[PDB]
């Protein structure tokens, strides 16, 4: 069949699935790439809001988590460990005493 | 239930950089899969979330909770 | 009335719609609309990465014509994701 | 200041899967620059979000609200 | 014995870390100048452990994508391939490759 929706699968979208301008949340938007250094009915996905969640791993179904996925909780497992120092850093601590100075400049 | 190949290719092209760019047959029948492997995995993920949470329906929040490993996944 | 693109997100979303029907009815929860919409919203977007990374990869080994090891590497991060892809792979070809 | 060479190399030799695989001397220096780029937007999206709440500094709560887009980027 | 080849790896591992974590806090105290905000110990210490194992994620993309391309050396294209999400990095890395070559 065609790349486009049929009369009957356009007329079920418009009336299950498409969003209205009355809706309470008429659009859905993802945060777009920017790189620094280099809205009443639109939600806008969040990436952080659901921060204190990801600490450890979650659900899958047929797609296992990846290695920087493992990396992401293992940061955010730091974070925690960390959030609650004042001053003086555990992570310097347990690094700085193997610098070798020929490594940097 | 699945994605239409005559549509899977229309969405890959509309964002190909250069008009030489084409797609095999088989890779086409791949990337079909791959699609719904994507909403497949995006809606059981959610569907835990929820029923971890004992909701009701997966709303916008359960969707978002999972995102970031979903995202960091794909 | 439609742009192509409004033509093409709808259609997306109308398979996202049908394939959360599925899954609603085979684990016993429902989708609001809006997490359906969501959901439509993310795949069109990762449809993007995906076209963008394949075009890519087939030139970065000196072809115009995406093939299935571009895939592959597109599914390189998931051990089941590249496991799944390889076999449905070997399936078409068969 | 910035990586230097040789320690960019003892980084992405640690981590390849094969014995066989090296790198070349302009990908090397080229990693170097994109080492920097990476950490440079971090700290810059930190700012950008310790700025965002008013904050006087960028504390951990800060940096956990961009690490997911940090990631998806690179 | 298998317990020297851990120590060894712990060991070497650390003195990485800790390299890392040098020049991160050298790069972080100029933007602390630049944008004229400080940041704590442990964001400098987050963004090096980051850096660490991002280094571990740029590692394996480019033995692949030399890989695709039959190659088991790494080249710049490579290294332009870990920065295409996004235009403007692409575009910045394209650059230092050319000055890199002149
Ligand atoms: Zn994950």
């Amino acid at each position: 069949k065609d790349w486009f929706l049929s009369e009957e699968e356009f007329k079920l979208w418009n009336r299950l699935y498409r969003l209205r301008d009355s809706d309470e949340i008429k659009e859905i938007t993802l945060p777009q790439v920017q790189f620094s250094s280099l809205t009443t009915g639109i939600h806008q996905l969040s990436l952080s809001e659901w921060r204190l969640w990801q600490d450890h791993p979650l659900p899958t179904h047929q797609v296992d988590h990846s290695d920087r996925c493992r990396h992401f909780i293992g940061l955010m497992q730091m974070i925690e460990g960390m959030r609650h120092e004042e001053g003086e850093c555990s992570y310097e601590l347990e690094v700085e005493s193997y610098l070798q100075m020929e490594d940097v400049t | 239930s699945g994605f239409r190949k005559e549509l899977v290719s229309r969405l890959l092209h509309l964002h190909f950089k250069d008009d030489k760019t084409k797609v095999s047959g088989d890779a086409l029948q791949l990337m079909v899969e791959l699609l719904k492997v994507f909403v497949v995995e995006a809606a059981v993920r959610g569907v835990r979330q929820a029923q971890a949470e004992d909701a009701l329906r997966v709303d916008v929040d359960q969707l978002e909770k999972v995102l970031p490993q979903l995202l960091l996944d794909f | 009335r439609f742009s192509y693109q409004q033509r093409l997100k709808a259609a997306v979303h109308y398979t996202v719609g049908c394939l959360c029907e599925e899954v609603a009815l085979d684990k016993e929860m429902q989708f609001s609309k809006q997490t359906i919409a969501a959901i439509s919203e993310l795949t069109f977007r990762q449809c993007e990465n995906f076209a963008k990374d394949l075009e890519m990869f087939a030139r970065h080994a000196k072809r115009t014509t995406i093939n299935t090891e571009d895939v592959k590497l597109l599914a390189r991060r998931s051990n089941s994701l590249l496991k799944y892809i390889t076999d449905k792979s070997e399936e078409i070809a068969q």
